């Protein structure tokens, strides 16, 4: 009436919960790159010679 | 090329007249010139002035 060893298991199942990968879009930056410093339009000379 | 010449100088110095259908640049007032030597960057008009 006691507990005895039974037949060895024939296989093992290991369960884990996993989600999946999306598409590669690689959206690097809101406003991207190093935007260049640049000329103010027209500007004009702010200096003249004497005479 | 008269206008490119007139831009390489303080603007009053080279007065571009219109003698004929073509445009001639003339040295109207040499005194206004500031020495900026910007003609010397032109490579084709550094030989003219």
């Amino acid at each position: 009436g006691g507990l005895t060893c039974a037949s060895a298991p024939q296989g093992t199942l290991r369960i884990l919960e996993g989600p999946q990968q999306s598409l590669s879009g690689s959206p690097l930056q809101p406003i991207p790159a190093s935007p260049p410093p640049q000329i103010p339009p027209g500007l004009r000379p702010r200096f003249c010679a004497f005479g | 090329a008269a206008e490119e010449l007139s831009r390489c100088f303080s603007p009053g110095v080279i007065e571009v007249q219109e003698v004929q259908g073509k445009k001639v640049a003339r040295v109207a007032n040499p005194r206004l010139d500031t020495f900026s030597r910007e003609i010397f960057r032109n490579e084709k008009l550094k030989k003219v002035v």
